[PDB]
């Protein structure tokens, strides 16, 4: 879900 | 020449004093206002975003001709433009396509007149898919794929070690027209951190220029060119490195004072989070420095  | 050597010393000292770190951290990662990305956030579009926190702004998103399945013509992609000395450098920054968005990606390529794709990711990294394989494999028996109205043919491929150059042919099935598309995939980006081999990445930027050379057919050097399509997994970190690097090298042409944070600020106004880590930003400095050394 989240690009980190 | 002495002007380049002076600019090189200035770049090196900004790195030596740590000022490259300071200037990076004060650049906002996303727009303070008017960065709602309301179309990208629609429930009907959630399946079209690889990452829910990396989205295009409404004013600059790439709009597809709407279809019944895709009412807003949404694709996670942003128009990027920066003028250098009168020459508008045009780019489209997009995420790595998913299985459900390959048709959208190729429709985008067609409608925007794209002839060059810069893919700056491997397809899988760390056991996770980063980009669908949206173009066919080489080999006479299986080198074609159809995504909706577009049949794509892989025609040739060369491997240069840090990157590979694939020639594609794209056919609009409704009307029969064909266009050649070049696919330039950087394969040497490390799993963690940023590359230590500057030469390989510089040769990749040089190949992008060589493919611009192949595809330029307008006598007028000021005549407009279709945007370069740049994509990674989210279409922001390694994607921003390519775009900032190309613009900054073009700034080295004329006597324009180099202002890398200014240019990155303008880029981020057009797509959030471009150049997504500190090592990617220092990497741009190192690329510019190595570029000036090899002049």
């Amino acid at each position: 879900p989240q690009y980190q | 020449r002495a002007t380049n050597d002076e600019r090189c010393k200035i770049l090196e000292q900004r790195l030596e004093q740590g000022m490259v770190f300071t200037e990076y951290e004060r650049i906002l990662k996303k727009r303070l206002v008017d960065g709602e990305c309301s179309t990208a956030r629609l429930p009907e579009n959630a399946e079209r975003n690889r990452f829910q926190d990396v989205l295009p702004y409404d004013d600059v998103r790439v709009e597809l001709v709407p279809t019944k399945e895709n009412n807003t013509g949404y694709i996670n992609a942003s128009h990027i433009k920066v003028s250098v000395s009168g020459i508008e450098w045009d780019y489209i920054a997009t995420q790595g396509p998913l299985q459900n968005t390959c048709q959208d990606f190729w429709q985008m390529v067609w409608e925007q007149g794209i002839a060059i794709i810069a893919m700056v990711t491997a397809e899988e990294e760390g056991g996770r898919e980063k980009s669908f394989r949206y173009w066919p494999r080489l080999g006479s028996r299986h080198n074609t794929v159809t995504y909706g109205r577009f049949k794509i043919t892989t025609r040739f491929r060369t491997d240069s070690g840090c990157y590979a150059t694939t020639g594609l042919k794209m056919k609009h099935l409704l009307t029969g027209q064909e266009r050649t598309v070049w696919h330039l995939q950087y394969t040497d980006w490390p799993e963690h951190g940023c590359p230590e081999d500057l030469k390989g990445f510089l040769s990749y930027l040089e190949e992008i220029q060589s493919v611009r050379r192949h595809t330029n057919s307008t006598s007028d050097p000021q005549s407009p060119n279709p945007p370069l399509l740049v994509h990674s997994s989210a279409g922001v970190g390694r994607t921003g490195v390519v775009i900032l690097s190309e613009i900054m090298i073009a700034c080295l042409e004329h006597n324009e004072v180099l202002d890398i944070p200014r240019v990155l600020d303008m880029l981020r106004q057009q797509r959030m989070m471009l150049v997504q880590t500190l090592c990617q930003y220092t990497f741009v400095y190192r690329v510019l420095i190595q570029f000036l050394k090899s002049s």
